């Protein structure tokens, strides 16, 4: 526990990016979470809602 | 069969071409609700139940 202050700032950047990779995956709304299944299964009008 | 017995037909291992059914004028309504009816060609399913 003596390096702890740095510890934390390592734990803090990497739990950011950890994050923000798991949000890349979230719904939003829309019918699926991955850009190609949407864009591969509707229209044009109706993908881009 | 009737709307209160309606029968449902298992379809699997099979090519299913779907343009033929839609470039048919012959169908009154023909309305998808999860994909489009272009994209079908260009799709696997996993199970199909009509």
């Amino acid at each position: 526990s003596a390096l702890g202050k740095l510890q934390d700032v390592v734990n803090q950047n990497a739990q950011a990016l950890n994050t923000l990779v798991k949000q890349l995956s979230s719904n939003f709304g829309a019918i699926s979470s991955v850009l190609n299944d949407i864009l591969s299964r509707l229209d044009k009008v109706e993908a881009e809602v | 069969a009737s709307v209160y017995a309606w029968n449902r037909k298992r379809i699997s291992n099979c090519v299913a071409d779907y343009s033929v059914l839609y470039n048919s004028a012959s169908f009154s309504t023909f309305k998808c609700y999860g994909v489009s009816p272009t994209k079908l060609n260009d799709l696997c399913f996993t199970n199909v139940y009509a």
